[PDB]
Parts: structure tokens; C-alpha cells; sequence
């Protein structure tokens, strides 16, 4: 009976020994890791004998042991880079208050650097010495295990702190989420007790990425006012050859994916706080490049109208670019798998911009609305002079083809080198866009100029509509070949609007009824 | 001439 106490005694003694096994056994001295295993082989027979003669229920056995003493050699170990982290750090690394701080996060860098060279010590040394149990003791498995949880509960409660008081800059806290992702990945994530991952370090710097991102939108904003200018000043030149669009686009969406290259190397692995980061950045998207647009749509007219042409071209061709690289933005923020909400306001941005689009190509079309009606007053003089010639010598007779063309010559030689200049230097759409504005302009323009409906008189004594004027046949001729002339001259083969579009145009429809006023000397009844 | 073909 007083040998089973000896023997207690003993197997106490050991436990001691190994629950600070690091300092009794330095990994410096290879006799000195030795003896550590010859320790842990003690131990071992030890419980061997016991739980093979007596029968109390066998108290661990050994590798159970020997687990709670690196476990407890771990608890001290972290006390004391803890305790020493300056001092540790700056004698091997480099290049007063110590301990963590509120003014800098120094503190918390250097420890995740000693941290590592014990984790590594663990693993390196020491896993390999103590390999009795090799199923159940992975000393550097522990040693991360343990060390990861005492940092984190120390770096959960000191982000708290840095909550309430803030007063780093957003990059040093940036970093130090970095550097934590990378201790995290590299040494805990694929442990059986994390992974399952949800990990909870992400949270602790939510707070901190929100501010960095609510700096970048306000930097973004600021180099957005400056891309633009140095632009300007270069007035708007198109990039090269095939971009038909200027530098101040590139020069932005450069800068949006950079700011969202941060966010995508945090690797986040907390989806809803992924949502957080993503919805708050899609705001910072939208409002820079609603500014762009209202920069843009706030200065258009003062580039256009009056000669030249081109710079209002290039920026409806660069407020269509912001539409397609929005949508590449969105599929590289992982579109449809994407945060509702984000999606929600980038996809209320194409609309915003889409709207813009439309708005600026109306006030381009516009800058020509004054030669247009000079051309449609100009075409109108030329049909009223439209006479049938009978009795009159056949190469002196002036046909109705010919007169079409003497009647659409105006308005053709304003278009002609228009049209070509565009299509030439603008994307499909900002064209299509720009030609369907132009056709609405000359159909109703035509509408209101050559075609205007009798005038009221009072008649008897409630003010009736006059009778109109019919045209001559020849002038119906005329008008008609004219008007299927335009449209044609709109459809361009293929490269301007559809024809499809063109017939069922209310605007071309409405011209149509106008003039069928007039033209009722040709018009059949039975179609 | 037609303005598209050049």
C-alpha cells in the first residue's frame, strides 16, 4: 500500500517535469530532447504497470497524460512571449508601456510572429521526439490548437477595445486582419475542432474593413474629381484605335478594382459578413460612378452643339462603358450568387445609367434641331414648287424620283457627314441611340412643318377646322417616295435602325396620318 | 453617295 504511493508520487513527479517541457528540454540540445523521450517512455511504463496489475480504472492512459502536460507547458509558453513580446521580437526579428496598446498595434503583429516560431518549434522539434502515440499526440497540432485559442481570446477583446476608441489608421487594422487570415489558414483551419470552419476572427475586424470602406468611397470620389479633369484638359481623347472611349474611364474602374482587390484578399469566410462588405461597396460603386455620369451630363451640352462633334460622341461612348464594365464588376463579385441587397443596387445602377444614356443622346440629337428645320422648311418650298409638265418637251420634264431627291437633298446634305462621322467612332448602342433620336426629330419636325393641319376659324359659331389643301397627285407622288426614302436612308442597309423598328414607329405613324390629310388625291380607298 | 459605305 505504500508502494502504490510511490509510485503516485512518481508518475506525479514526471507529469511536473513535462508540463513545462520546453524549458526543462530546450530544443537546442539534441541529449536534452532525448532525456525528454526517455521521460515520456518512464511515464509510459509506468501506467503500463499500473493499469496491467492494479485496476483503478486506469487513470489516463499515458498519452491522455502527456497531452495535458504539453497542453499545460502551451498555457505557460504563451505567458511568456506574452510577457516578453518586445523584447523577444526586437533581439531575433526587426530589421516603455509594452504589452498591447490602444495607440498602435504593433504589439499584436510581433506576437503573431512569436506565436509562429513556437508553433513551428512544436512541430519541427518536439513532434518528432515525442512520437509514442503517433494516432493520439501531434504535439504541433496542439501546440496551434492552443495557441491560436489564447491569442484569439486576447485579440477578440482587444478589437473591442479598438472598437470604442479607434484611433489607428484603417490600414493598421487592414494589415492586421491579414496577417491573422494568413495565421488562421495556415495553422488552424484544417484541425478537426475548427474544421468546420464559421470562423469567428473575421467579426472582430468588421467594424474596422466598414470604416476603411467608408475612407475608400471618399477616395474614390476624390480621384474620380481629377481623372476627369486630366481628361478634360486632354480633351477627351478616344484611347486607341478600337476603345471608343476615353482614359477617365479606365482610370476609375482601375481604381474600383483595386479598392474591391483589398476586400477579396481578406478571404473572408464568413458569407454574411462577406454580404456586409459587399453591400456597403456596391454603394461606394454606385455613387462614384453616378457622379461620373452627373459630372458628365452636367457639362455635356457646352462640348456639343456647336462644331465639334466627337468629344460628345466618346462620352456617351464612355457612359456606355460604364454599363459593361459595371456588369463585368458584378460577375467578379460573384453575380446571381451575390448578396441580394448588392445585387438589388447594382442592377438599380445599370437602369440609373441606362437612363443617362437615353438622356445625354436627346440633347445631342437636339444640337441639330435648328438645321433640321431649316432643312424640313427648306424641303417644303421645294415640294410646293412640285408642278405636273404635259405638254412640254421629255428632257425638260422633271420626273418624280428626281424631284424626291431635290426635295430630301437638303436635310441629306446635313446628315451625310454626320451620320458617317458617327458609326465611325461610336459603340452600336450610343449610334442606335443617336439615329433613333434623329429619326424622331425629322418625322416630327416634317409633322410640323410641310404637313401642319388647317387652322380653326369660327364658323357659323363654335369654331370648326378648316378644310385642308389637298396636294397635287404629283405632289403625293412626291411626298411618299420621299418619306420611303428617309427610311430607308435611316435603315442604311443594316447598319442603322431596323426596319422593323422604323414601320411600327408612332412617330412615322403619326407623320403618315398628317399627311394623309393632304394626300387624299391618290390615296385608294380598298388597300 | 450612301453615307454607311465608306
Amino acid at each position: 500500500e505504500r508502494f502504490v504511493k510511490l509510485l503516485d508520487q512518481l508518475h506525479n513527479s514526471l507529469r511536473i517535469d513535462l508540463s513545462m517541457y520546453r524549458n526543462n528540454f530546450p530544443a537546442s540540445s539534441p541529449e536534452r530532447l532525448q532525456d525528454l523521450k526517455s521521460t515520456v517512455d518512464l511515464l509510459t511504463s509506468i501506467t503500463f504497470f499500473r493499469m496491467k496489475v492494479q485496476e483503478l480504472q486506469s487513470p489516463p492512459r499515458a498519452s491522455q497524460v502527456v497531452k495535458d502536460c504539453v497542453k499545460a507547458c502551451l498555457n505557460s509558453t504563451y505567458e511568456y512571449i506574452f510577457n516578453n513580446c518586445h523584447e523577444l521580437y526586437g533581439r531575433e526579428y526587426q530589421t516603455e508601456e509594452q504589452g498591447p496598446s490602444i495607440k498602435n498595434l504593433d504589439f499584436w503583429s510581433k506576437l503573431i510572429t512569436l506565436i509562429v516560431s513556437i508553433i513551428e518549434e512544436d512541430k519541427n522539434s518536439y513532434t518528432p521526439c515525442l512520437n509514442q502515440f503517433p494516432q493520439e499526440l501531434n504535439v504541433g497540432k496542439i501546440s496551434a490548437e492552443v495557441m491560436w485559442s489564447l491569442f484569439a481570446q486576447d485579440m477578440k477583446y482587444a478589437m473591442e477595445e479598438h472598437d470604442k476608441h479607434r484611433l489607428c489608421k484603417s490600414a493598421d487594422y487592414m494589415n492586421l486582419h491579414f496577417k491573422v487570415k494568413w495565421l488562421y489558414n495556415e495553422y488552424v483551419a484544417e484541425l478537426p475542432t475548427f474544421k468546420d470552419r464559421v470562423p469567428e476572427y473575421p467579426a472582430w475586424f468588421e467594424p474596422f474593413v466598414i470604416q476603411w470602406l467608408d475612407e475608400n468611397e471618399e477616395v474614390s470620389r476624390d480621384f474620380l474629381h481629377g481623372a476627369l479633369e486630366r481628361d478634360k484638359k486632354d480633351g477627351f481623347q478616344q484611347t486607341s484605335e478600337h476603345a471608343l472611349f476615353s482614359c477617365s474611364v479606365v482610370d476609375v474602374f482601375s481604381q474600383l478594382n483595386q479598392s474591391f482587390e483589398i476586400i477579396k484578399k481578406l478571404e473572408c469566410p464568413d458569407p454574411q459578413i462577406v454580404g456586409h462588405y459587399m453591400r456597403r461597396f456596391a454603394k461606394t460603386i454606385s455613387n462614384v460612378l453616378l457622379q461620373y455620369a452627373d459630372i458628365v451630363s452636367k457639362d455635356f451640352a457646352s462640348y456639343c452643339s456647336k462644331e465639334k462633334e466627337k468629344v460628345p460622341c466618346i462620352l456617351m461612348n464612355n457612359t456606355q462603358q460604364l454599363r459593361v464594365q459595371l456588369e463585368k464588376m458584378f460577375e467578379a463579385m460573384g453575380g446571381k450568387e451575390l448578396d441580394a441587397e448588392a445585387s438589388g443596387t447594382l442592377k438599380e445602377l445599370q437602369v440609373k445609367l441606362n437612363n443617362v444614356l437615353d438622356e445625354l443622346s436627346h440633347v445631342f440629337a437636339t444640337s441639330f434641331q435648328p438645321h433640321i428645320e431649316e432643312c424640313v422648311r427648306q424641303m417644303g418650298d421645294i415640294l410646293s414648287q412640285v408642278k405636273g409638265t404635259g405638254n412640254v418637251p421629255a428632257s425638260a420634264c422633271s420626273s418624280v424620283a428626281q424631284d424626291a431627291d431635290n426635295v430630301l437633298q437638303p436635310i441629306m446634305d446635313l446628315l451625310d457627314s454626320n451620320l458617317t462621322l458617327f458609326a465611325k467612332i461610336c459603340e452600336k448602342t450610343v449610334l442606335k441611340r443617336v439615329l433613333k433620336e434623329l429619326w424622331k426629330l425629322v418625322m416630327n419636325t416634317m409633322e410640323r412643318t410641310i404637313v401642319l393641319p388647317p387652322e380653326f376659324s369660327k364658323l357659323k359659331d363654335h369654331m370648326v377646322r378648316e378644310e385642308a389643301k389637298s396636294l397635287t397627285p404629283k405632289q403625293c407622288a412626291v411626298v411618299e417616295l420621299a418619306l420611303d426614302t428617309i427610311k430607308q436612308y435611316f435603315h442604311a442597309g443594316g447598319v442603322g435602325l431596323k426596319k422593323t423598328f422604323l414601320e411600327k414607329s408612332p412617330d412615322l405613324q403619326s407623320l403618315r396620318y398628317a399627311l394623309s390629310l393632304y394626300t387624299q388625291a391618290t390615296d385608294l380607298l380598298i388597300k | 453617295k450612301y453615307w454607311w459605305k465608306n
